Parts: structure tokens; C-alpha cells; sequence
């Protein structure tokens, strides 16, 4: 898998931004990239794909990400 | 818990104490407060010593430690009560990665080179800018009248 | 605001006011729908009391609509709830805007759906059959939404638009650089200067590399003076929905994956089979009857294959097991599932009414069959599920009487009784959690009910304001279920109250449900539950977001709080970075709040008490406060009795606090003439302060003036009322009162450069005697600041001050969302998402009560109603950490017995090193160090012989009270790192 | 009869405060024996707000109770 793919990450405010990640990169790398881009601490949110959350230590290639695949970002909620 | 990290940091720091810090110790009753003696290496502050207290909030390192100058120090950046405005300590720049050694180094730099941009006492900055010599006189008088016994 | 104007004028129709219809109607009434119309002429039975909270035992053999109308009308007095006892006709459906058919027959669904789609009326058809739901919404052929996303329009700061003809504009580096897109409309709200570009038509933009932003033709307009705020305009989207009789054949289901779509198709087939069975045999299938389940699955087998996607080949058949399981447990209606589906349906109704958010794309199926016993367990039998006239008949028809006894033996805990707490209390009361002589309940909450709370609350009435929240919630819960025994407690679950909620208290509880509003509270409650090994149910909502999680000990991963947010909750933001460098309007409002606190609160306790107690102006920072308080109003050599409704007492403060000071700092420290490091490089970073002209046409500056005047009149008892239409002429009659007091406001009394305390003892004595004279008067009680009173414009004062200061500093003004982001009328909760998370928590409670279940049975839920987003995923396994021989999880702990005689510290260390094979480098109880390997040998020889309890008593100064079962102290080891965390050591006494 | 008092200043134990008299009169003695004004920090008795003019002895203070206080306001 020499060719990196471009995926879309959905912000909580309905906005999608194109990223550039490798399937060998762990979810920690993508989480740090989106944390830096969106200005949110990487421990305040978690990102999911196809209805199931993504673990930090596993590589993105385990979850079967296709090019132009939307990965949702879910915040941790405070009010109640 | 923050206390584990605080004890580890203090134990590591005691092995190779910074040259401007000595007799740095914490009471076993509450290991989240540090007592240390600051030794500036730039006149007129080099005549005496300075004692400060480093208080770690319970949620360290996600909240910066609180630093207060227990002794009376004449400085534009230090209020009368002793609170200091370090760039690292401020929440807009604090990061959990920065250990307390960098904070102490920045404190020593600020003591040697005051942050004239944003002082906690405006009149002191005005006096320093308009007449540095009078500031030198007053600082020497204050550090002689209140300076703690400086060791060697 | 415009959306809420349509809701109050809308009319909806709810049919079949069973458990689901009652939930939908309650959510609609709480949200504020202007006029409902309940329609259900059937009499109340026993089978619907397990899910409907408006019908009691005494309401049997009575029409459900009429019985529910009383409680629904008393729920909110601004909603005109009426009951329609006739029959549904075309002229009736013409009047309403939305109709909801909850648990209505397929014939009625098709008839009403065709009639409503013919007349352009939004239609919803929700239905719950046991543990599987169904929602269908059809909003006409041409329905246009106006706010497609739950997000504010984008805002950015512009700095340079000099380049013209392609309309190149530059803006500050950040996320807003890439936030904007190409195919979007952008509207300039309005800035000082460039009247050509203000209030113009929206202009599409083009994003170019290196920050270039193409606006278009702007050279012919005015010259660019100063940058300002730029906002976005949302593009309305038109959605088309197929009619129900056409959408049955091609179900366009909402799902997150292909597997979920196939599951929803199978559920749709099962529901169609159930409807056909009821059409044939005239009765719903018997509870857990094998013959009726076989009949339903046979109907599904011969059901027309065209019900699925005709063009897509039937690669796999429908699940026989899924259809059979749905048929078996389809004879009951449950409170949690009703709550969840009614929340979703009411949200869809609000979407149709207010034309906000993206409407659900036709079908949505919710599967919650995991709450049934595992495949290896004993499923309920038909004789077990036999109805016996109890209020829980609908729940027994799904689970059985033994599960009801298991539910009623439980003794639970509910930390917090807010919105989610009240909804969970309703779910517990209807389900029957501890509604017996062996069980019970406990509500832990400290706060008191206020007006701003009960606006969208369920259990709180108008006359309950000021009473304890826990007590009122307990009374309401006892009212819902007479058998339920609720024990309200006022002491919060906080580390300062670990003596009340100790081992003796947590021994009785069987579980904990947390409905808290902060991350620190959640972290503490999760820590307590992990310490005592109790199941924990945690929920949290924000807007239309929502989560619902269960943390079973040794099963699912322990709670991991976002420590960054928990720390940021209590934020001692430094004033050192807000006095001169306001980055955003948040800094401006923070500074405004800080100055309000400094001037209106701290002055009361220092004007008299501080001077009369001790100290003086020499040994305290008093002179600055006295200088800012004494001459701002005016001495007049007499007792101050002037009314605040005057120009001088407000415009003088406005000019002094916002013009004189900034002018003084500009003339003292010019941005281009700062003597820093000899030669300045970046003096005046990104901001050049400049006071604005006194433009009386702008009414924003008068808002702050009137707010300050009214606040002073309220706090000092000065007369004042709503003279908005009477005092304007007087206010504008004195446009220039500044020169009349030039000398007092110039510099103290006689100063040129102030030398070094040039005022001297002669002025200090005058200041002291003035303070002594002013110290005589009526007492000023230190009344706490009340943000609930919006009529007196408290938050308006802060907002106006922030807006004027940010305009002074060239910062974009505060918007409505920015204002609501802070304690100035913080964002309230929404009834729909609260009910949804409470229903998911009840579904999890079913499994928690059911007993030993694997991790695969439990589910964590996360939903977003504004975009039809919902996920239910099994939680992660415990994170196993390793260190040599020792391996542990987040629940594991070390227990070491102290023995009949208390072991010494050396004995404890030897026992640890032998039993677990680890060498203790640091051992501390709480924040008191007990042993360190780096200690000098004399100190170790001093500490080791002492007993551990004796050592703790010597160090902390407090002996342990009787009942201290365990001393919990943490430890470290040699050769590890700071990443590892050893399990807490429970030193058993 | 004793009341356990702990302060964030350092080591602390039972003070001279007695439940027989209101803490308003005890403000002078606690300020004299502490050297720090009560205006700096607000007392939180077992998660309950306290005021100078509010006698706390009528709110059910059990024998050998506890008192807590935290740092308040901004430093500067
Ligand atoms: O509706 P809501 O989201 O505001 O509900 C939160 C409720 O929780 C109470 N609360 C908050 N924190 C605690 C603690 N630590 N202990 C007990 N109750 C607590 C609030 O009263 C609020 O209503």
C-alpha cells in the first residue's frame, strides 16, 4: 500500500474536511491530525466509522477505510 | 493522581538540582507543595536569596502549578502578595508535556530579564522605562531590607 | 427565534394515545407546540399502564385521550391541549400542520397517510412492537428546509482586501482559512466604512491557495478602511418524500452501514408480517406463543418479495430467527423503548413544524432485542407471561413475572435529579425498579428548583420553585408509582462527603445511575463506583446530541473522563493576558465580567469591614480602588441622593472606562514607539487600539448606559423604572456634559507626572477621612449575583460592555450563540434528547438487572437528532496493563491483610515484594508520602518500624474513625515509567 | 466537644471556634490566629455555602464535624 488515500472527517458542526492518511498510520495519528486541525483536545472526542468506534492503537487498515470515506467525529458530552 | 507525578519529578530534580535552586524540599504531610530557595545570578538581585512556594493543583499536570514568592521581592512582574505571571503558567500556553523544570527555568529567566510588556504593577514598569537608575536604587534598597540570607 | 414563532402557532394531531403517543405528546407540550389534539376513544386497559405515565389504575375503562388530557394540559399552561372524540375526516386533517399516528393499524396508517399526502400535511407513523421500533415520516412532495445543519454560520476576521478585480481578500491564519468552501454564499453583516459593501446581496466566494479569497467586483466600491466580522448564509435544501402506500414497497431506511440496512429490511419484513397477521386473525400474537410466531414467520416467508428492493437481487433471505423473535415478544410495550421512539418522533415533528434540520429520510428502525435473555438462558414461557391485572402487564408480556420480581428487589441510586434525572425517575417508576417492600430508591441532589429550570421539565411544577430538587423529584416519583419508595438526599456525592456515602451506605445500593452536568462530578462518581464495584449508568446531552453508557465492573472498560475538559471546567483564566491583548470577544466578555465582579461585589465588603477591621491604604492595594470609586460619581460635599437617571453618572463612567484610559495608554505607550530590546520588532501585536467617535445614532452604547443606571438604582435603592419612551429626550438634551468637570477627571487633584506618591500624607488623610465619612450609612448586604432575573438586564449589561469594548479593540461582536456559551443564560436542555438518553439508559438497566451477561450484551449509545444519527455499539474490553509478572485492569485492586496485630511498614514491603514480586519505590496514602527508596537510611530506619496506621496518624494528624474497613494507598516500583499506574492497594484493617 | 478544622494554608487542627457563638464573632479570632483575612476564601461546610451573617449552628452540625475551604477569586 504505497499510495496514501484521502478520507473525509465529519466535524460535529456538519462540516467535512479532506485529510491525507496512510493505512499503516494508527488511529492516534489521524486523531492528532484532526485535533490540531479542529482545535479540540484529542481526549475530548472520539471518532467513529460505520457505526462502530475506532480504537487508538489499531491501524486504520483494520477498519477497511476506502478512499473518500466519511469518518464521523463524536464529542464527549457534559450537560445533563 | 497528580501526587505520584509530583513525587517522581521532585525525586528526579533532587538528583541534579538546578544551580539557582537549593534546599528544595517538600513536607511529607502534603507532598503537593514545594519550598525552594531561588538564587538569581544578575545584579542587583544577586545580593540576597528568595524563597518561593510551588503549589500543585490536584489535577496536575492538566492544570499548571501555582508559584508564589513567599519573600518580598521588588519586581515589575511580581505583585506584593507574590503571585507571578509566567508565560508558561498561563492557561493559554500551558501544556501537560512541560514538566516543572522548564517552569523553574522560565521563572529564573523572567527574574533576570523582566517581562516589561505586561507587568502586574504598571507604576514599576513606568519607573523602569523612564528612569532605570531610580529603579536600581529602589530594588537594591528593597532586596537589602527584605532579602533572605543568601548562601554560597 | 423565528423558528419558535412558528411552533407556538402550529397544530398537531396525535392518534392512539398509548405509551408511545403519550410520550410524543409530552415532548411536544414541553417543547411548546401551540395546539395539540389528542385522538384515542378506546378505553384504558391494564396492558398499557406499564408504559404510559399519564394513566393511573383509577383511570381504567376510560378513554385514553380524555384521561391524558388533564395531565397534559396541566403539564404546560401555554399549550391548548384538546381532545377530538369524533372520527378522522378530510376536513379535520386539512386544519392541522402535522399528524402523528402512533400504534395505529396498517389500514388506518395507509388511509390517513394518503389523505395527508394529498393535502400537503406532514405525516408520521410511529409504532413499537416489543423491543423493536419503527418510525416513518412523509413531509410532502416539496418540503424546503431552511437550516440544514445544527451549526451557526461561519465567522471570520478579515484584515486586507486591497487587491481588486478578482476580489482577493485575506484573513487571519487558522481554521477559518480552510473552513470556507467554493460553492457557498457569503454575506457581509456590516462594518464601519464601505457602505457599498454593507447590506448587499450574498456573494459567492472562491477559495484560492495561500489564503487568497475571491469575492468578485469590489474595486468600484469605497476604499477598505478596517476589517470586521464576516458571516455565512446557509443554502435551503428541498427534500421529496414518497407517500406511505408507495414507500412500503421501497423502504429508504436510515442506517450507517450495509449490514444495518439489511437488518432494517428484515425488521421491516417482520413488521409487515405482524400487520398482515393482525389483519387476518384480528388479534396481536400471544406473548411468547410458538404457534403465533410460526404463523408470523410463515406469513413473512410468503410475503411479496417486492416489499424489498426490486432492482437489487435477493442475495440472502430474511432472517427467520429475527422475525420469530420479534413475533414472540411483540405483545408488550415498554417504557424505555417508548421514551426513545417518542423522543425521535417528537424531534421529527419539530423538524416538520419549524423547518429546521434535515428531516428523516422515510423509515427508521430501532432494534433493542439484546435485552432478552442470552441464547443459552431460559426464555420466558407463555404461562409465565400470563396477564394478572398488575400495572406491569405490558412489561410481563415481554419479560415475564420473574423478571418483574428481579426488578422490584433492586435498591438503586440516582446521583443528580436534573432533566435526565427526572426522566430516569419516570422510567424507574413505570418500569418498577424497587417498587416493593424489599427494594427502594435514592435520589441525591443539592440544587433547588428555579424558574429557568422548569421551562422544559417534566416533574417540576410552577409552585415547586425554591424547594429541594431531590425532594420534589422523590414526591413526583412516588406519585407515578405508589409502591415505589424513594429516599431523597440533599448532600452531594462529593469528596467532602465521603463519611455520609461510605461503606455502610454503598453496601445497600445495587447500582448507580449518574445524570450529572459536569465532567468532574462524573469522574468522582465513576471513581466511587469502581472503588465499590457497582454498575454505573451515565448519560449526557448537549443540544440534540446525546450519549448513554453502562460501565459494568470487570465487564466493560471503566469510565475515562476527558481530563482536559474536567480541568477547564474551573478555569482561573489569568487577567495578565486580557487587559491589553483581547484575542476574541470571549476575552472581552471575560474582562467585562471581571470588572463587574470587582466593582459591584468586592467593594461592599471592603468599604467598611476592611477599614474597620485592620490595615490601611499603605499596606494594601486600597488606593487604586478608592481612586476608581470616589470621584467617578461626584462628592458634592453632601450625602449622595441624586437619581441615577442622568447623563453625568453614566456617560462619565463610559468615557473614563473606555476612552480616557485607552487614550492615556496610547499616549504613554505608542504602538510604534515602544522601547523594547532597544529596537522594537513586533510592537503592537495584531491590534492598534483606537477610541471611536461619539455617534449618538448607534443605540448599542445607550444599552450599556441604561443597564448600568438600572443596576445601580437596583443595588442602591435609587428610584428608577422603564423610562425608555420618556427619558430619551432628557438623555439627549445634554450631549456634551464632559467639560463641566474637567478638573476632577484630569489627574487626581494636583498632579503632573505623579512623581513618587506626590499626593502625600495631606491627601492620604483626606482620603482616609472621606472613607470614614462614607462608612456611615445603611448596611449593604453582600447579596449574591442572580443571573435568573433577565427583566433587569443583568446579562445584557455584560453583553453590551463586551460588544462596545470589542468594537473599541476591533474585535467582532458577541453573537447569540457566543452569549449563550457562557453563564449568561447558559444553553438549556431539549426534552427530546433527554428522553432519548433516559430510554437508552432504561434499556441498559434491563440488562444490568438481568444479571450476569457478557460484554457483547451491553451497548453504548450515541445519537444526534438534528441529522438522524444514532449508533449502538458494544463497549471495549478492559484495558489490560502489564508489568513483569503482574497484570491488571482498571478494576483490579491489591488487598493485603493487616493481621490480628498490625504489621509494620517493613513487614508490608516484604510481603508485597514476596507475594507480588515488586519492589516499592514510593508508597503514599492520598498526598502524604509514607516511604521512598531514595530516602536517606536514617529516615528509612525512622519510618520502617512504625505501624502503617500509626504512621498515617502521625503524618496526617488524624486517627482513622471506627468503620475504616480499608486504607487505600497507591504505590510505585523500580524500573517502571510514569505511563504505568499500579492498582490501588487496599490495606484491609 | 471539638470541631475538626483543616486549612489549605498548612497544618491545621481544632481551632478556638465554638458552636455556642456565631462564626461572625469568631472572624476576629480566626483572622488573628491565621494572619489571612476571611475575605480571601469562602468556607464550604460539607458542601454547603457559608455567610458571615448566617449562624451555621442551627443547620445541624454534628459533633466532631469537618469544615472545608478552597482558594477563591483571581490572583493577579
Ligand atoms: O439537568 P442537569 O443536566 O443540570 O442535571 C445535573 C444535576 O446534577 C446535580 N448535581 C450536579 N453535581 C452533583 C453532585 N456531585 N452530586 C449530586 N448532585 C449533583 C445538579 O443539582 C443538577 O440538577
Amino acid at each position: 500500500c504505497d499510495e496514501p488515500l484521502s478520507i473525509l472527517v465529519r466535524n460535529n458542526k456538519g462540516r467535512s474536511s479532506t485529510y491525507e492518511v496512510r493505512l499503516t498510520q494508527t488511529v492516534a495519528h489521524l486523531k492528532q491530525q484532526v485535533s490540531g486541525l479542529e482545535g479540540v483536545q484529542d481526549d475530548l472526542f472520539w471518532l467513529t466509522f460505520e457505526g462502530k468506534p475506532l480504537e487508538d492503537q489499531l491501524p486504520l487498515g483494520e477498519y477497511g477505510l476506502k478512499p473518500l470515506s466519511t469518518v464521523f467525529m463524536n464529542l464527549r458530552l457534559r450537560g445533563g | 493522581m497528580a501526587s505520584m507525578r509530583v513525587v517522581k519529578e521532585l525525586e528526579d530534580l533532587q538528583k541534579k538540582p538546578p544551580p539557582y535552586l537549593r534546599n528544595l524540599s517538600s513536607d511529607d504531610a502534603n507532598v503537593l507543595v514545594w519550598h525552594a530557595l531561588l538564587l538569581p545570578d544578575q545584579p542587583p538581585y544577586h545580593l540576597k536569596a528568595f524563597n518561593l512556594r510551588i503549589s500543585f493543583p490536584p489535577e496536575y499536570p492538566f492544570k499548571p502549578p501555582m508559584i508564589k514568592f513567599t519573600t518580598k521581592i521588588y519586581h515589575p512582574n511580581v505583585d506584593e502578595n507574590g503571585q507571578i505571571c509566567l508565560p508558561i503558567i498561563s492557561s493559554e500556553n500551558w501544556k501537560p508535556s512541560t514538566k516543572t523544570s522548564q517552569v523553574l527555568e522560565a521563572l529564573n529567566v523572567l527574574v533576570n530579564r523582566p517581562n516589561i510588556r505586561e507587568p502586574k504593577r504598571m507604576d514599576l514598569a513606568d519607573l523602569l522605562t523612564q528612569n532605570p537608575e531610580l529603579f536600581r536604587k529602589n530594588a537594591e534598597e528593597f532586596t537589602l531590607r527584605f532579602g533572605v540570607d543568601r548562601p554560597s | 427565534s423565528p423558528a419558535m414563532q412558528r411552533i407556538q402557532g402550529a397544530r398537531v394531531l396525535v392518534s392512539g394515545l398509548q405509551g408511545l403517543g403519550a410520550e410524543v405528546a409530552k415532548n411536544l407540550v414541553l417543547m411548546g407546540v401551540g395546539s395539540l389534539t389528542l385522538h384515542d376513544p378506546h378505553p384504558t386497559c391494564w396492558s398499557d399502564l406499564a408504559a404510559q405515565f399519564l394513566l393511573s389504575e383509577q383511570d381504567l375503562e376510560r378513554s385514553r385521550a380524555e384521561a391524558s388530557q388533564e395531565l397534559l394540559a396541566q403539564l404546560n399552561r401555554a399549550v391548548q391541549v384538546v381532545v377530538h372524540t369524533g372520527d378522522i375526516t378530510e376536513d379535520l386533517l386539512l386544519d392541522f400542520q402535522v399528524v402523528v399516528l402512533t400504534a395505529a393499524k396498517l389500514e388506518e396508517q395507509l388511509k390517513v397517510g394518503t389523505l395527508c399526502h394529498k393535502h400537503g400535511v406532514c405525516f408520521l407513523a410511529a409504532d413499537t412492537r416489543g423491543l423493536v421500533g419503527q418510525l416513518f415520516c412523509d413531509f410532502g412532495e416539496d418540503f424546503t428546509v431552511q437550516d440544514p445543519t445544527e451549526a451557526e454560520p461561519l465567522t471570520a476576521a478579515i484584515q486586507h482586501i486591497s487587491q481588486g478585480s478578482p476580489g482577493i481578500l485575506t484573513l487571519r491564519k487558522g481554521a477559518n482559512t480552510h473552513y470556507f468552501r467554493d460553492g457557498d454564499l457569503v454575506t457581509f453583516s456590516g462594518i464601519e466604512g464601505m457602505v457599498e459593501l454593507n447590506d448587499c446581496d450574498p456573494r459567492s466566494i472562491h477559495v484560492r491557495e495561500d489564503g487568497s479569497l475571491e469575492i468578485g467586483d469590489t474595486t468600484t466600491f469605497s476604499r477598505y478602511l478596517r476589517g470586521g466580522a464576516i458571516t455565512e448564509v446557509k443554502r435551503p435544501k428541498t427534500v421529496r418524500h414518497k407517500s406511505l402506500d408507495t414507500a412500503l414497497l421501497q423502504p429508504h431506511v436510515v442506517a450507517q452501514s450495509s449490514q444495518e440496512v439489511h437488518h432494517a429490511h428484515c425488521l421491516h419484513q417482520a413488521f409487515c408480517a405482524l400487520h398482515k397477521f393482525q389483519h387476518l386473525h384480528g388479534r396481536p400474537p400471544q406473548p411468547w406463543d410458538p404457534v403465533d410466531a410460526e404463523t408470523v414467520v410463515g406469513l413473512a416467508r410468503d410475503l411479496e418479495p417486492l416489499k424489498r428492493t426490486e432492482e437489487e437481487p435477493l442475495e440472502e433471505p430474511l432472517d427467520e430467527a429475527l422475525v420469530r423473535t420479534v413475533a414472540l415478544s411483540s405483545a408488550g410495550v415498554l417504557s424505555p423503548m417508548v421514551a426513545m421512539l417518542g423522543a425521535v418522533a417528537a424531534q421529527e415533528v419539530l423538524k416538520a413544524i419549524s423547518r429546521k434540520f434535515m428531516p428523516l429520510d422515510q423509515w427508521l428502525y430501532f432494534d433493542a432485542l439484546d435485552c432478552l435473555p442470552e441464547d443459552g438462558e431460559l426464555l420466558p414461557s407463555p404461562e409465565d407471561c400470563a396477564l394478572r391485572g398488575s400495572r406491569y402487564d405490558g412489561q410481563i408480556a415481554v419479560f415475564g413475572a420473574g423478571f418483574q420480581e428481579k426488578l422490584r428487589r433492586q435498591h438503586y441510586l440516582l446521583v443528580g435529579a436534573g432533566a435526565i434525572g427526572c426522566e430516569l425517575l419516570k422510567v424507574f417508576a413505570l418500569v418498577g425498579l424497587g417498587a416493593g417492600n424489599s427494594g427502594g430508591l435514592t435520589v441525591v441532589d443539592m440544587d433547588h428548583i428555579e424558574r429557568s429550570n422548569l421551562s422544559r421539565q417534566f416533574l417540576f411544577r410552577s409552585q415547586d420553585v425554591g424547594r429541594p430538587k431531590a425532594e420534589v423529584a422523590a414526591a413526583a416519583a412516588r406519585g407515578l408509582n405508589p409502591d415505589l419508595q424513594v429516599i431523597p438526599l440533599t448532600y452531594p456525592l462529593d469528596p467532602t462527603t465521603e463519611h455520609i456515602y461510605g461503606d455502610n451506605f454503598f453496601s445497600r445500593v445495587d447500582g448507580v445511575a449518574a445524570a450529572l452536568d459536569s465532567f468532574q462530578a462524573r469522574r468522582y462518581v465513576a471513581a466511587r463506583c469502581t472503588h465499590y464495584l457497582k454498575p454505573l449508568l451515565e448519560a449526557g446531552t448537549s443540544g440534540t446530541w446525546g450519549s448513554a453508557t453502562v460501565f459494568m465492573p470487570h465487564v466493560t472498560e471503566a469510565y475515562r473522563a476527558p481530563a482536559s475538559a474536567a480541568a477547564s471546567e474551573d478555569a482561573p483564566y489569568p487577567v495578565c493576558t486580557v487587559r491589553y491583548f483581547p484575542s476574541t470577544a470571549e476575552h472581552t466578555l471575560q474582562w467585562a465580567r471581571h470588572e463587574f465582579e470587582e466593582l459591584f461585589r468586592l467593594s461592599a465588603e471592603t468599604i467598611n469591614h476592611h477599614q474597620q477591621a485592620h490595615t490601611s491604604l499603605a499596606d494594601m492595594d486600597e488606593p487604586q480602588t478608592l481612586t476608581l470609586l470616589k470621584p467617578v460619581l461626584g462628592v458634592l460635599r453632601v450625602r449622595p441622593q441624586n437619581w441615577q437617571d442622568c447623563v453625568a453618572w453614566a456617560l462619565g463612567h463610559w468615557k473614563l472606562c473606555f476612552h480616557y484610559g485607552i487614550k492615556q495608554l496610547l499616549r504613554h505607550f505608542p504602538p510604534n514607539k515602544v522601547l523594547e530590546d532597544g529596537t522594537p520588532f513586533w510592537s503592537g501585536p495584531k491590534q492598534c487600539p483606537q477610541p471611536l467617535e461619539f455617534d449618538t445614532n448607534q443605540d448599542t452604547h445607550l444599552l450599556y448606559v441604561l443597564a448600568a443606571a438600572n443596576l445601580y438604582a437596583q443595588m442602591h435603592g435609587l428610584p428608577g423604572s422603564q423610562d425608555w419612551t420618556a427619558l430619551r429626550e432628557l438623555l439627549k438634551l445634554l450631549p456634551q456634559p464632559d467639560p463641566q468637570q474637567m478638573a476632577p477627571i484630569f489627574a487626581s487633584n494636583l498632579e503632573l507626572a505623579s512623581a513618587s506618591a506626590e499626593f502625600g500624607p495631606e491627601q492620604q488623610k483626606e482620603l482616609n477621612k472621606a472613607l470614614e465619612v462614607w462608612s456611615v450609612g445603611p448596611p449593604l448586604k453582600p447579596l449574591m449575583f442572580e443571573k435568573d432575573d433577565d427583566s433587569n438586564f443583568h446579562v445584557d449589561f455584560v453583553v453590551a460592555a463586551a460588544s462596545l469594548r470589542c468594537q473599541n479593540y476591533g474585535i467582532p461582536p458577541v453573537n447569540r450563540a457566543q452569549s449563550k456559551r457562557i453563564v449568561g443564560q447558559i444553553i438549556p436542555a431539549i426534552a427530546t434528547t433527554t428522553a432519548a438518553v433516559a430510554g437508552l439508559l432504561g434499556l441498559e438497566l434491563y440488562k444490568v438487572v438481568s444479571g450476569p451477561r457478557p460484554r457483547s450484551a451491553f451497548r453504548h449509545s450515541y445519537l444526534h437528532l438534528a441529522e438522524n444519527y444514532l449508533i449502538r455499539y458494544m463497549p471495549f474490553a478492559p484495558a489490560i496493563q502489564t508489568f513483569h509478572h503482574l497484570k491488571w485492569t482498571s478494576w483490579d485492586r491489591l488487598k493485603v491483610p493487616a493481621g490480628q496485630p498490625e504489621r509494620t511498614l517493613e513487614s508490608l514491603l516484604a510481603h508485597l515484594q514476596e507475594q507480588h514480586g515488586l519492589r516499592v519505590r514510593i508508597l503514599l496514602h492520598g498526598s502524604a508520602l509514607l516511604y521512598a527508596a531514595g530516602w536517606s537510611p536514617e529516615k528509612q530506619a525512622q519510618h520502617l518500624p512504625l505501624r502503617v496506621t500509626e504512621l498515617v496518624q502521625q503524618l496526617t494528624g488524624q486517627a482513622p474513625a471506627p468503620g475504616q474497613r480499608v486504607l487505600v494507598l497507591e504505590l510505585s516500583c523500580e524500573g517502571d515509567d510514569e505511563d504505568t499506574a499500579f492498582p490501588p492497594l487496599h490495606y484491609e484493617l
